[PDB]
């Protein structure tokens, strides 16, 4: 048990477009690869994987895990795909 | 991933996106006005229009930016508490005034009441006098009633500045058929002689920073 | 008739002209209802009118 | 005034009266939006600006919750002596029969 | 005529997750058993508990399963 | 017989297409359907109606061209159909 | 859904859903009206065809919706309606005149009348008596054969108001040819003088408010 | 049979929007559903209800009811906005 | 063997519009399948023919000449829609 | 669900009945073969149900995935 | 076939594998004539535009 | 009827009487359950039609596969 | 089939009259042998020929519609 | 006749033109059958007229 939390982390007034982007797209890189590390360090502790009442945790986080990119990924991609066509057209 | 209602609903919007965009956003103005530029000048095929939308899609962001920022917070960050038909109704049409309002203040109003009016298709044909004309407003109109007639005005209001760009590009060849009439030299036609002067004057001019400019002080 | 009335949306699209008095609505009312074609209900709180 | 909100709230563990104690305590009743309901039961209507709603809503959910953690019903030990008969069952070999009496 | 829409109890479930009765009781049902693993009325109680909590489980795995597999068929149906 | 409503979709569908290659070089000609006019996604819907329309045979039996070379036939129609939209 | 063939049925239908729309509804007649409007103008590439196509299915949204619901209201009517083969399907045709009725009230008599005898002539041989319902009650024709004769008289309807446009823009046009002959200044080409004279008028007609009004009272009382 | 309610009346077109019977279909559905989640949640912790043939029996038509109905209404949103993609991309 | 019937000369001298033959399919095939929808759960409901070996045999028979009949009519569906997008669509 | 306006529980309390008078003499032969019919003929009606609303889900997911 | 031998043979494996041929080829053949006519009346547009 | 009802009838024009034989045996033996003889008797035609059951329905099963797969490379 | 039109045995026939032979018996543990291997021959061929009727007319329509 | 009468759309199309009676209906009905082609029956509530 040894845990710690940022608190103070975010701005909530009107800010330029430029920085909108920097911050949504490191603060998404990083919950990625924290959640991806504690998944595969789940598998790996032999105390974890054998017990029912924890396997069934894991299963979540994967899950969650699985559904978060592919949202992500599809909106990203419906966004530049308005782009193209506004310009194409 | 939440209520997954509100996830389809959310990737509906976003697949219409591009639409509500061409129909319902200052790009049609500024988009049309840049083209008309070009006409103006008399060139057939510089710049390209890839060129002219890429402009006038980052200009239009500028002015709708704190729209779509206001509309995220307060439906996707603020975590509320809501539990009937009714309460829900009511907390998703709050969020829309944002853009509602900006809807209504370049919109015309007996157009859009007509629209509300063909709708309801009340007791219709309804005269001239069931409105008179009134100024000051709590109403609140439909958006599918407030659309067209947001993009019927910009459309008349590019016409307009249309009209005013051709003006000094029309004098500056007229002069020079004369003088070319006043010498002997009918058989010449004009415009090998005339397009490089309309570029110096639009350079001289720095029209595309005037343009810019005025262009984004009408919506401050 | 001292109460709130609802109207379809159907039978709004009629028309009427002339002078009438109120002496005694339910009366008229059932009169009104078979010249003009109408149907109406009463279930305690208020008055329904259908075509 | 159009902000008005109001909600139902059905308690299973904790009175009404109880929970007008806790708001009483710290400092957030407010008689110009009070609590309708039965005192003795456990269901009620309340409506006013929308912090107090969610406020309250929340608070009284949590109370409800936690007090699932609470026992009451603790057992007591009753003494009887009989003062006529013997606590014991017992056994009448009859020569012929053995019966018995609870 | 239509059905009710019913009512949202939306604080209850999040905060009402907490350690099961149900795990707790098994453990310590292994735990009276082991110390005298011959006695009838330990072990009748015993297969009964274990039994149940292996319904339990499976039932409750199976319906995240089925839960989240709606949710990335609608995604792959609008991508 | 339990096929016979597919196929009978699927002659349809074969005499509609060869009948497009005879009605659609008249909407090229005419000042009211040239495509400076009738354009997007109405402009085939429309031309296929109407072939349908027209077309002169019973339109749930088999079409009596599959045993011949597709494009001589092709040519012909689409020939045949500019006459016609010169002499409209 | 209570049955899997009213399921298919209805996967099926909003598979052909955009054809029905694109040649059996107002949005053919108004698509066709807005593109006039910018040939007459002289312009070529603005208003997008994006933007006017979006214009005009909004407006065609307001005229359909009504019959839309009503059918929709129809098939999901929870009362006991049907019992049988016959009873089905006639309850299924009776659920579509509230359309029928649409296609009939604007569609040419002449048109549905000559659609109607060549079908009669493919089905039941040429022979046949040719009609001539002069004098008419058309008896509930077949969709198949109302629906192309709707297609051809919104066009023919879009095109003649669409011709009445051009008239102030034509004299314009003349206009400026000749007082530029007047002067002798051949080799002006009038469409550099005349584009802003074209946009100035419309502008002051406010054309769009009129066109957009009267086209929708075409469509209701 | 606990307890149970019906609306009886719905109210006339000629005063509503085009909109508001857009968004008080979206509500009433979105509310609908989320209960329905919830019921099922609920059903599978009640010891009682997850260990009795004749309660299981029940939750596996209600968990099949709920996935062809979110199906359904996920397929049929695709198509329509592919009829506006169909007509103005076109 | 019982109740049969058979129609004769059904297209020597009357020939159905295609708006017709469509809708006469689909009612002739709806109400067969409801119909055997309900035959095979009253037989599984019924205590006398859940439970004879000679009664099962016929049921398995019927589940699985259902579940082959609304499969195939499903697929020739799809691929004869497929045929009329592929023609129409610009 | 129904088809909108398309024109057209024992054995649970049988099995519960038998249970409890078998639990008050669990030596009584009559009792056991009674209540091993029962049982055997429940067992076989929850499986048969089962299966086939398993069947009728799998058929209405095929034909909505096909046209998805 | 119209009310000779039976209706109904979505069934015996060894015809099922017959119809699967006829059902295929046909669709294709139906595809092809519909591209073609499309390149014929676009290849007399080209033409007569230019 | 259908071609796995033609399977499946081509076992019961199979086995001629034994759907009966077995009912027939069944009740001489509920007469007197203590008849060795009646019961040897019983006990081979309760298994040959043990054995006929189970072989017919899981040959109906495998012909059904076979359907279910060609009806799907139809798409 | 009798039949020529002027202008060895199958998997289907050995399948079909050896179903046929074991029916009449079907208790013999010779015939039961013999006949789960003709059962499973006929499985996997009437499954690999439809399998590659499916590809062919797969690399058809792609070449179709890739010069659409 | 005393009964409704129900024609059948294709029969509907043919055209009869003089100066009729009606006298004996049953009678009249039958023999125009003939000439005009038409078949017809009568359930005991109303008269069906078919080509
Ligand atoms: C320019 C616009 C093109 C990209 C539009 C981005 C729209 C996606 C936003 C979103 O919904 O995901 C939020 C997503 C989730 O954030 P959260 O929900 O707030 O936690 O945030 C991101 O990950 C942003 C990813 C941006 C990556 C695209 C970079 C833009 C193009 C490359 C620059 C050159
Ligand atoms: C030009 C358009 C021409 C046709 C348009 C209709 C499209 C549907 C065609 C589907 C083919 C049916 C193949 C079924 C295969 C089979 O054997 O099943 C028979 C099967 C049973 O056969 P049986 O042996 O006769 O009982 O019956 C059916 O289930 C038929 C299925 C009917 C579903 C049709 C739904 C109609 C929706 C389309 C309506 C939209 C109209 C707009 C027109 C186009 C846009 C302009
Ligand atoms: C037909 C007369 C054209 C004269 C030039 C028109 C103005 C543009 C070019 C000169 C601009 C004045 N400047 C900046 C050089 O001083």
């Amino acid at each position: 048990i040894g845990q710690a939390v940022n608190i103070r982390s975010m701005e909530t007034d009107i800010v330029s477009l430029d920085d909108r982007l920097l911050q949504a797209f490191s603060g998404s890189a990083i919950a990625t690869a924290v959640d991806k590390q504690t998944i595969t360090n789940r598998i790996e502790d032999p105390n974890l994987v054998t017990d029912p009442k924890e396997l069934a945790i894991s299963q979540e986080m994967i899950s969650d895990y699985n559904l978060y990119v592919s949202m992500v990924s599809t909106l990203t991609r419906k966004g530049v795909g308005a782009v193209e066509t506004l310009l194409r057209s | 991933m939440g209520n997954d209602i509100s996830l389809i609903a959310l990737l509906a919007f976003s697949t219409l996106l591009p639409f509500i965009i061409a129909s319902g956003t200052c790009f049609v103005k500024f988009s049309i006005v840049f083209v008309m530029v070009r006409n103006a000048l008399g060139l057939q095929q510089i710049p390209s229009n890839m060129t002219l939308n890429g402009v006038a899609l980052l200009l239009s962001m500028f002015v709708m930016w704190p729209i779509m920022h206001d509309a995220y917070v307060y439906f996707e960050d603020e975590d509320v508490t809501f539990n009937d038909i009714s309460s829900l109704s009511k907390h998703v049409d709050e969020g829309l005034d944002g853009y509602r309002d900006y809807l209504i203040k370049y919109s015309d109003r007996e157009l859009v009441q007509f629209f509300e009016n063909a709708q309801l298709k009340r007791q219709y044909g309804e005269e001239t006098e069931t409105v008179k004309r009134d100024k000051d407003e709590i109403e609140k109109p439909s958006i599918f009633a407030l659309l067209p007639a947001y993009a019927l005005s910009e459309i008349k209001s590019a016409f307009k500045i249309g009209f005013y760009l051709y003006l000094p590009f029309v004098v500056v060849d007229l002069v020079v058929s004369s003088v070319l009439l006043a010498l002997g030299m009918m058989m010449m036609s004009p415009v090998t002689i005339s397009t490089p002067i309309k570029l110096v004057l639009f350079v001289a001019l720095d029209g595309w920073t005037l343009l810019s400019k005025g262009l984004i002080l009408q919506y401050m | 008739l001292k109460e709130p009335v609802i109207v379809s949306k159907m039978a709004a699209r009629k028309k009427i002209t002339g002078n009438f008095e109120f002496h005694d609505p339910n009366a008229l009312l059932e009169k009104l209802s078979l010249q003009l074609g109408l149907i109406w209900y009463f279930d305690g709180q208020a008055i329904y009118i259908y075509d | 005034a159009s902000e008005m909100r109001n909600a139902v709230v059905s308690l299973r563990n904790v009175s009404l009266n109880e929970f007008n104690n806790f708001l009483k305590r710290s400092g957030l009743y407010n008689k110009n939006y009070p609590l309708r309901g039965d005192n003795r039961k456990g269901t009620f209507y309340v409506s006013g600006p929308p912090v107090y709603v969610d406020m309250v809503v929340n608070a009284a959910t949590m109370m409800d919750k936690q007090n699932d953690g609470i026992e009451l019903g603790r057992q007591k030990i009753g003494v009887m002596r009989l003062n006529n008969t013997f606590v014991g069952d017992r056994t009448y070999n009859l020569r012929d029969q053995k019966m018995v009496i609870p | 005529a239509t059905p009710w829409s019913g009512y949202l109890d939306d604080v209850s479930a999040k905060f009402d997750t907490g350690v099961d009765n149900l795990q707790t009781q098994v453990t310590e049902a292994l735990d009276k058993l082991a110390a005298k693993p011959s006695d009838p009325a330990l072990l009748a109680a015993y297969q009964s508990k274990l039994s149940e909590y292996n319904l339990y489980r499976n039932a409750q795995s199976n319906t995240v399963k089925v839960f989240k597999d709606i949710d990335a068929a609608i995604i792959q149906n609008f991508r | 017989m339990f096929y016979a409503l597919y196929f009978e979709i699927h002659h349809l569908v074969a005499s509609a297409a060869l009948g497009f290659a005879r009605v659609a070089p008249i909407f090229f000609f005419l000042p009211f359907l040239n495509s400076g006019v009738l354009s997007g996604a109405p402009r085939n819907a429309i031309i296929i109606l109407v072939a349908l329309g027209v077309w002169p045979h019973a339109l749930n039996e088999a079409p009596p061209f599959l045993s011949v070379a597709m494009i001589p036939l092709v040519l012909q129609e689409a020939a045949v159909g500019v006459m016609l939209g010169c002499l409209l």
